[PDB]
This record gives C-alpha cells, structure tokens and sequence, in this order.
C-alpha cells in the first residue's frame, strides 16, 4: 500500500478536463474509415471561404433583399452604404464569419471585404471603399472617408474588388461581443465618379458584398453562442 | 490564346462548348473516382457501362422571370429516367457515381441578373408544417421537373422559402459550398464537377439522394426596355466513373 | 511566422485586389496588397479551434429523472418513473446540436458523465443512499419492464452502478454502422410512399436505461439524471452553412412557422453606421 | 501512459495541425494567380 | 556571501557619505563607509520576497450565496438567489488589492479554489447533498435567466460541478486582452465627454454563474460560495507608492471623505524617543 | 488497480501550498508578452530606493 | 505521502472494466489441466458449422 | 486480409458447390466459388468474440 | 505491472487469436477437397 | 512530473533569483562613483 494525499479539486467533474476513462464496450472494433472528400480540421480553414452579408437590412422580414445594396444612375459625390465594424454583430452576425466569431470571445487579424457588380455589362461606375479605424466617426461625406484606408474601384471586366481591412490596432485582441474600447472602426462607400447605364436600360443596379477573414486572424477563448437557445428538451 | 473563358467538355458521345465560362469548380478540389478496394465491401464485381451512361443529359428548360424564387434538383434523382443511366439504376441494388453539371444562360449586354448554382452534399429538407412532420418520398423525389421555390406549399413535400435554404439556414451562407456564380455580364455558364460523397462506399440509388443542385435568382432578372422580361435556364448533366452492382429483379418505388 | 511582411508603394500592370466572385474562388488577398505594411509576427498557433478542441469539451445532452417508491400496486414501472430509458441522441439539447451540424458526417468516440443528484420534495426524516444503475442497451436486446426484471442481470451487457450525487464515467468506441455518423441524410430507409424521412440509424448510438437499485424507504426520493457527452478523436467532413432558425424536432430540419426574422433589421438607412 | 487497453479510452487527440483551407477556397478546376487577371 | 567587510580607520578625501539626492539617485551606502566592521556572511538568500512567493498563496476574492428552494412561483430566479454570477475581480476585499497594486502592470496565471458550505437557518430534518455547478461566462455568452435554462448545458463554456461541503479547483491561463492586466488606467474607453473614467476592460478576467443542480427538498438550503485566487507564473512590473487611504469602489483610486489622518501623531515633540 | 493508503490532511485546502490543476481553458493562447521598463523581481530590490520619513509627525 | 486528485467515475462499478484484484485465497494451488479434445477459442469457429433450419414454420 | 479475392467466369469440370452433408463436414464454400467478386479486405478481427471475452463480463 | 501476488488477481486475459474451425466443420477422417467429388 | 497538457496548469514559478534594484536605486544619466563628488 503506496501512501497517498488527496488534494482540493478530488472528485469535481469539470466539463474541460481530458482524461482517460473505461471503456464500455472491450474488445469492439469500429468500421473501417473510408475516404470522403471535404475534411475541415480547423474553424480557421472555414471562416477564410467567403459567404454574402445581408447589407441592405432595411426590410421588415428576412428577404433576399437584404444581400442587394442598390446603386442609382447619375447620382455624384453621395453615399452607396456604410456600416460599423462589430462583426459579431448586425449585418455580419449571420454571415458565417459573424457566426463562428461567436463561438469565441476574442478575435484579432484582417477582414477581407469584397463587392461583386452585377449591372449591364454596357454600363459603367467608379466606386471608393474606405475603412475608418477607431478614433474618428463615421465618416459623413466622401472628403472625410477618403482620408482613411480607401480602395478607387473601377467596374470592369473583372467583377469584384477585394478591399482588406488591415488590423488597425492598439491592444491585439478585441472582442467579439461588441465593446467599446476594443472597437474597429467603419465601412463606408461614395460614388467615385457615378453609375452610367447605357441606352435602352433603366433603374437600380445591385452590388453583393461579401466577407471572410484573412490568413492574418486570430480567434481564442471558447465559448457559448447567443445565436441558439431552446425551452424544452426536442423529441423525435 | 486559351481564356478561363472558352471550355470544350466532351463526355461519352456528347459535347459542351463554351465560349463565355468564368473557370470551373471541382468539389472540395477532388475529382470523380471509381471505388477503391480498400474502400470496398459488397464483394460483388461491379458494372461500369462507361460510355452509355457517362453522357450528357439536358433536363428540360426553366423559365426566369423577375418573380422567380429559384429551382432545386436532386442527384440520382433528376436523372432516373435518362437512358441506360435510368434503367441501371432501377436494375441494381447498389450504384455510385460522380456528375458534371453544367448550367447554361445566356441574355445580352443590357440585361443584368445573377444566379447562385450550388451544390449541397446531403440537403435534408424540412416540412412546412413544422414540428416533426417528415416530407413524403415523392415530394423529395420531383424527377427532371426538380422543385420550383416559388411553387405553394404542399401537403407532405417540404417548405419552399428561399431565405432558409429548405431548411432552417441562410441563403447568404450556401456559399460556403461548392458553387459558382452566372452574372449575366461576366458569365453565361457554370460547371461543377462533383465527386462522390457518402458516409458508406456505395449506396441505395433510390432511397438517397446525395446532392441537390440549386440555382436560385439572388440579383433579379432586369431586361432591357421593351424587351421580353424573361430568359430561359437549362440544366445539362453528365454521370461520371458511375458503377452498379447487385443486380436483380428491378426496383419499383412510389407513385 | 509572418502575419504581415513589408510592403511599399506599387504602381503596376499586376492588380491583385481584382478579382471574378464568379468562379467560386476566395482569393486569398491581404493587408499588404493593397496598402503600405510593416513586418508583424503572427504569435498565435490556432491551437484552440482545432475541432477535436472544438467538439471536445462535455456537454449536457440529457437530463432525464426516475424515482425510488413502493411499487407495491404500480401496473406500469415505466409509468411511474420507477425506471427509464433514454435512446442517445446529440440533437435534443440545441447548445451542442448547432456545433455538431456544422459538418455533414462526424466521426469520434465518447466518452459520458452521467451526474445524479437527489431531491426529497416533501418531509422525509432523512436522504437516503441510493446506488443508480446505467445499463447500455443496444437494439435487439430484451428492454426491462419492471424496476427488477431480468434484464437487469445485464450478463452480457454494459452497465454502471455509481451513487446518487456522485458521478460515473465511462467512454464508448464510435458505435456507428457506416464510416462516419451522418449529421444529415437525404433519404428514407426504404423506397415507401409513407416511411419517415431524414431519421436514420446511420446516427444511432445506442440506448441507455436508469433505474435505483435500493428498495424504498418510507419517504420517496426524486432522482434527477443528467448525461454529459464529450466527442474525444474526432473527425469532420464537408462544413455547412450554421443553423439560423429554431429547432422542433430531434433529427429533422424542420423550423418552426410564423418564426421571427433573423437578420437584425437597422435602425436607420442603409448608410447608416 | 495509457492505463487502459481500449483506443477509445485515451484522452483528446493533440492538433491536427492540418489546415489546408484550399479545398474550400479555391476548388476551381484552372489555377488562379493572384495579380493575374481572373478572366483571360 | 558576505554580509559585511571587515573595514578599519578612514582618514580620506574619498567621502562616500556625501551625497546629493537632488539627482534622483539612491547612492549604495553600507555600514562599513562609516563605522569599522568585521566580516559577517548572509547566510539568507531573498528567496520569500520574490514577487512569484508574494502574490503566489492563495486570497479569499469573493463572497457569494445562492439557495435551493422551490422556484414555484418565483418571478425572478436571480433576485431570489435562485443562482448568482460574479464579473471576476480581484479589488473587491482589500488584502489582495493592496498587494496587486504595488505594481502598475502584472501577469500571472490564476489558479482558483471555490469552497460552498451549507447554512440550514431554520428547521430541516437533515442536511442535503447538493452539487453545485460554476459555469465560466465569457463576455458574449448567453446569461442564465433561470436556475434551469438552456445556458446550463454549457456546451462550450467551462463549468465545474462538485458538492457542496467540498472544494473545486482548476487554474485559468493568463486571459488579458493586452501583454499585462493594468493594475491602473488613467484613461476613458473613447473620447466621450461622459464615459467612466478608470475602469477598463484591460483588467477584465471573465465572470463566473453558480447555481444548486439538485432540485428542492422540503426545507431551504443556504449554500455560501467564496473564492480563493492564486497567482502562478507571475511578473509585475513598475512599483508604485502603497495604498494609504481606505478603498470605496471597484476600480477607482477613490478615498472616502473626512477620512483620519494616516500618519500616527507623535505623543509629545519631535524630539520625543 | 494500485492499492494505497491516505494520510491525514487529505482533502485539506492550504491556501500556501503549491500543486498543478487542470486548466479550464484547454489550448488557449495567451497573449504574446511585449517589452515593458521596470520589471521588480524582489521586494528587496525595491526597498533599497529611498522615500521620505514624516518624521515631524507632530501635526 | 504522494498528492492526488480523484476524477469523475471514482467508485462506479462498470461490470465490463477489466483489473486486478486481491485473491481471497492466497497460495492455493488449482488442479493440473489435462487435455481435452474440443477447446472452443472464438464464437466465430462454431458459427461456421452448418445446422438444419426449421424452414416449414407453417406447423 | 482478404475477406474476398477477384473471381471471374468458370466453366469447370471441378464443382466446390456439390456436395455430401451426409459426411458430417461442412465444406468452407465462398462466394467466389459461385459468382464473380472482386476483392475486398476484411479489416476485422473477431476480437470481440473470443470466449474470454464473451465469459468476461 | 501486477500489484498481487496470486495468478487469478491478474486481469482479463488477452484474445486467444487461435482459431481452427476445422476440429467442428471436417473432422472427417479421410480429407475431402473442396472441388473434387465429396463421393468417389 | 507534469500531469497536465497546458502550462496554465503547473505550479508556481520558482526563485527570479533576479535582482538589479539599480534601475530603481540609480535610474541617472551620468554614472555616479560612490566616494567621488556627487556634483562635480
């Protein structure tokens, strides 16, 4: 008989240990794996796919209306859209970045934001996207934007421009509940020159933007999600 | 002088130009394979009719119009009736297969309007009704015609919504499978190729489905003045490295 | 490793930040390609979203309750919570069930913490020590019928006795019938105009049955079971879009109707901040 | 040490230390080069 | 090593007893500059004055209680000690405070200790054996509503279970947002001309929820819940003047007014012994 | 199974002894550490640097 | 004395573990093994033995 | 392991199908003895079926 | 590492992995071939 | 020995055995010997 102390903690059950236990069923062997194409290892292999923010949430129901940010022809200097940047929460909170920013608390890196046109091909627009980083408002009128980190896109050929918004930071984590602080700064985007249909067209065109995170990001501290709840256990 | 642009795919006795592509997905970067040994079970030999059922079928039309909601398939499904690929199916127990989808619009530079085509490996459908009321066989099984979203609910088949994916999911989250966009000003095709994806070596061609493909309007259709308001969509789709074995008397299954 | 190196101005013929969203790619752009960047080191290994991290933490999964009492006259134990069973599932309970159908097929073993705690709702002189008794029942063994049966003799069958208030814990190989466990399944057991879709055994994992061992004292005890999963090994293929709406039913996608938008509607214009 | 004969009785894996998210965000069948033009 | 030299008779222009403190400087001065010495050894090495030792036993850093009783009928668990969370702290009982704050900037692992003994005030005919569960609660996570909520499940957020009587123990990382905690922040969280002043999330160390599992017995239970904090791995740097003045709140500087004099009054002249 | 014996004092919580635990926070990252001036590592260090005595105290 | 710690299952009775436990009669000696024809090893031996199936259920 | 080997056509004068129960043997017949199969691994090892298992609870 | 002295403390014993279903299926006393005629 | 996974969870740190109070005690720009005049 080896002599033995217990310490404080002996017998609690804490949801996060990892231990070895018994197992139930000796001797059993498991089917064999066989290949299946799509493993993911890691949730940062999966918030870098991009998926659509639903910008134009402006509607009273959830509709497929809420992904088009509408541009109007020959409408100069003024705003296209503009938003904060608390991803884990309004337009982004759905998105599937804003939805595994969840499962943590802290996050840290660069955001890639992308715009797709879908227009006539025989119109034409120049776009300017600026980030605003903390410290400042949101910007109200393009002189104010364009001092901050800008992208002048043309619509051409190549469809969406990919606009980074490069970790602009004091402390290197922020959280991913919205806080002040630890806030990132704005979105917002003007007209550059303006939107020109060609003949024979008319109305709205629309832009898709999309989000994801670049290779750059960071995300620690495991928790519980305020995207899902329930108040009876499910049945069959 | 190749562009991104321009595709030939030629498949059996069948072949697809392009000239208006923008490149090709390869689902989760795998292409289409036969079963491997070390993978096998059922010791039975299996048929591979190759040729006569690695072609490609083009499903009849659909119409998009401004009020469009979009369009589901379901892979075998869709094709239970094209050729020998169909009676192979009804005639064996087990089968396997991997597809080309390729998806066709074409308007003009005036029109505007972009389609998501995307791919869903296992799209379990949810009940309109709610609670645990499950979607009867034939509501899952629409054969060629596929599913039209913005068809009314029905009784047993499932819930249309767009928004929610058919099942409890947001449409602008789908991205995170397979999929290529159709803008009408860059694009005119989309071409996925889709390797076989099951938790089991071979399966049931009947009682699952493996995929659904989907193609639904996202920026809407807008003609130019005067112009009719609505272009047609085709879907053309081609088995590939597809196996059969157990083979027998010929399944017969509802409606 | 790098998270940003150097960069400067650019004036070229070469545009990374143009891209075609219609291809399906993501390219991958970054901070210095389209503004001016100085090194910075990543200090960060993405150790803690790793999915075996991810899936790997115990979660409630069930929380179910049986009762120690006179069954002299009760013509339906089972009725009487004098024991009961519980069929394992990990879709009951949404904390979990959200993470897991993140994935379509999943791929791991268990490992279970059964807590049991007493309660004694009305005057009773005293707690008792009561002994609990988890048995594995597979499909195609004999369920019990009453708290003392055969069954419970469980000769060839995996059972637990622990305390009430203490908790037992044991860990189970990954008991699926085909490679992985499917989060989803598009299909029906059989080609029947009227079978059940979605449901499948591919996912079934067992069933468990509780019950105490101790007769009853002249009070009644109410004892409250809670099992707590952890998936340890684990294995994920094919990643999905995340659940948005509320769940109704273990094992179907189904939503609930008239259910409330989900996308937060802004106070405010589209240009608002 | 593993005290048990069982595989299944070990504790948590250890990281993947995998992560290739290419599969995911670039399965398209020609190769695309950042800088290069998307459409040729 | 020599505690003292042996040092004789002076007779120099070498004067190391001069001095001028204007410059800021401590000048090294020692009993052989000024007297004759003989050679004495240390014999002690400094070891129990290491910041690691002095901020490494364990502080009583909370007091909490939450009770079990029948929630029938109670509109607000919370209020009714149903259960209770705590934003962690480690200036809310002074002994610690003081110590932490000898230095501006510290770093340390936590290792926490969580003794809940029971209370039963009036009438039982026994004692009950409760488990008590502390969910960790991240900033972001769902707060508990009820005792019994789904926020329970815990599926991805640390929680502990033991019983009450007994003691839990587990040890966090180091979970700062910044290189350090700031033991002080003289700033705002933005430029707001009303925001709080002081108070700063770089100190920020979670929050904790408590609450009984059992259910309820016929009479009501008082279980009292204290905290121990631990430091381990720890680094301080830039030392500070030592708190004088008695605290008033959480993360202020703040004294109360009309406070005493915390200089002792001599009992007679300055030249009094 | 191991056969052993517990001395007294088991289950006692010492709030000065030291042991390890389990991390409730299983493979997170702290942090990286960046240079900051004035580290103390010993009490000792600090007394050493002068401060004013109120010696007339007669207020 | 060696510091422990007890994890969450101390105590439970799982009827398919596998240990080691004290015998209760120490040095006892059994009775030699002799041969005997027939020794089974797995069930799967005698599953391939062929026997008669009661196929005309109809009584 | 093999669980099964490739097996093709036979049009043989050597039956392994035929035989005598009145012997009291049971021919180890296999399913390629009889149709065509391609091979397969067994991937098992009847662990779980030995008597000390099976007696061991 | 046994921690008692007796043979019958020790644990479970580990799997036979003997197997030899011919002393059951064909214990025949001339060998019959699969193949060649069960009766000459 | 540690039994534990991650460093949160070993014991206390050990004896810095540092010790330099002189960028406390002696923070000037100009070095001062002790015995030489404080202010030249």
């Amino acid at each position: 008989g080896l002599p033995t102390t217990t310490l404080p903690g002996s017998g609690q059950f804490l949801t996060t240990d990892d231990r070895q236990s018994p197992s139930a069923l000796p001797n059993y062997e498991p089917t064999p794996r066989i290949h299946i194409p799509g493993k993911v290892h890691n949730l940062l292999e999966i918030i870098q796919v991009d998926t659509l923010i639903p910008m134009n949430n402006t509607h009273t129901k959830d509709e497929v209306n809420s992904y088009l940010i509408p541009l109007n022809a020959n409408r100069q200097n003024e705003q296209v859209f503009g938003t904060n940047l608390f991803i884990g929460d309004g337009v982004f909170k759905t998105t599937l970045l804003g939805e595994i920013v969840q499962y943590y608390t802290h996050w840290s890196g660069s955001l890639r934001f992308s715009l797709m046109y879908t227009g006539p091909a025989l119109s034409s627009a120049k776009l300017i996207l600026a980030y605003t980083p903390p410290g400042a408002r949101g910007p109200q009128d393009r002189r104010e934007a364009m001092l901050g980190t800008h992208v002048v896109w043309d619509i051409g050929l190549q469809s969406t421009i990919v606009m980074t918004i490069p970790w602009t930071s004091g402390v290197q984590f922020r959280y991913t509940d919205p806080d002040t602080y630890t806030s990132a700064g704005f979105l917002s985007c003007w007209y550059q020159t303006s939107l020109i249909l060609p003949p024979e067209t008319t109305g709205q065109v629309y832009l898709l933007s999309f989000i994801s995170a670049c290779p750059d990001f960071k995300l620690r501290l495991m928790k519980d999600t305020q995207t899902i709840s329930q108040t009876v256990a499910l049945t069959e | 002088g190749y562009s991104d642009r321009v595709q030939q795919i030629t498949l059996g006795n069948s072949t697809i130009t392009t000239q208006e592509a923008a490149n090709a997905v390869v689902c989760y970067a795998e292409w289409p394979e036969y079963l491997p040994d070390v993978d096998a079970s059922d010791v039975n030999k299996t048929s591979k009719p190759d040729t006569s059922v690695c072609r490609f079928y083009t499903l009849d039309s659909k119409t998009w119009t401004t009020g469009s909601k979009g369009w589901c398939w379901k892979l075998p499904d869709a094709l239970k009736d094209m050729g020998v690929f169909g009676q192979n199916m009804f005639f064996h127990s087990l089968g396997r297969s991997g597809y080309t989808v390729h998806v066709q619009c074409n308007a003009t530079k005036f029109h505007s309007g972009c389609l998501l085509v995307v791919v869903i490996p296992e799209h379990q459908l949810a009940s309109h009704e709610g609670g645990n009321v499950s979607v009867k066989y034939t509501f899952t099984h629409p054969g060629e015609r596929g599913i039209d979203l913005s068809s009314a609910n029905e009784v047993g088949g499932p819930v249309k919504d767009v928004l929610y994916n058919m099942n409890g999911t947001l449409l602008g989250n789908l991205l995170i499978f397979p999929h290529q966009f159709i803008n009408l000003r860059t694009n005119n095709t989309a071409t996925i190729v889709i390797p076989y994806i099951n938790s089991v070596p071979i399966d049931s061609m009947t009682r699952h489905n493996n995929v659904s493909l989907m193609v639904i309007p996202i920026a809407p259709l807008t003609v130019p003045t005067g112009a009719t308001p609505s272009l047609p969509i085709t879907v053309t789709i081609a088995p590939m490295c597809t196996e059969f074995s157990g083979i027998r008397s010929k399944s017969i299954v509802p409606q | 490793t790098v998270a940003s190196i150097s960069s400067g101005p650019k004036h070229t013929q070469k545009v990374p930040i143009l891209t075609a969203n219609e291809t399906g790619a993501t390219m991958p752009v970054l901070p210095s390609d389209s503004i001016e960047t100085r090194t910075t080191y990543m200090h960060f290994n993405g150790s803690e979203t790793d999915v075996e991290c991810f899936l790997g933490r115990a979660a409630c999964v069930h929380v179910t309750e049986i009762q120690n009492k006179d069954a002299t006259g009760i013509d339906n134990h089972r009725e009487a919570k004098l024991f009961n069973d519980w069929k394992i599932n990990l879709s009951s309970l949404v904390q979990l069930r959200k993470k897991l159908e993140l994935f379509t097929y999943v791929r791991f073993d268990s490992e279970y913490t059964i807590l049991a705690t007493a309660s004694q709702p009305d005057s009773a002189n005293y707690s008792s020590n009561l002994v609990v008794q988890a048995m594995y029942v597979p499909p195609g063994a004999p369920n019990p019928k009453e708290w003392d049966d055969y069954t419970w003799q469980s000769a060839s069958n995996p059972s637990v006795f622990f305390k009430v208030g203490d908790t037992s814990r044991f860990s189970l190989p990954y008991v699926g019938l085909a490679s992985a466990y499917n989060c989803f399944y598009d299909g029906y057991s059989h080609d029947d105009a009227e079978t059940q879709y979605g449901i499948t055994v591919l996912n079934h994992m067992g069933s468990m049955a509780f019950r105490i061992v101790n007769e009853h004292d002249e009070h009644k005890t109410l004892v409250k079971i809670r099992v707590y999963h952890r998936a340890k090994h684990v294995e994920a293929w094919i990643p999905r879009a995340p659940r948005a709406l509320p769940y109704t039913s273990i094992g179907r996608t189904n939503y609930p109707k008239n259910t409330e938008p989900v996308i937060k509607k802004r106070k405010g214009d589209i240009k608002s901040y | 040490i593993n005290y048990y004969k069982d595989a299944a009785s070990t504790s948590s894996a250890g990281q993947s230390l995998s992560m290739d998210p290419s599969k995911f965000t670039e399965p398209v069948k020609d190769l695309m080069l950042k800088g290069a033009p998307a459409l040729n």
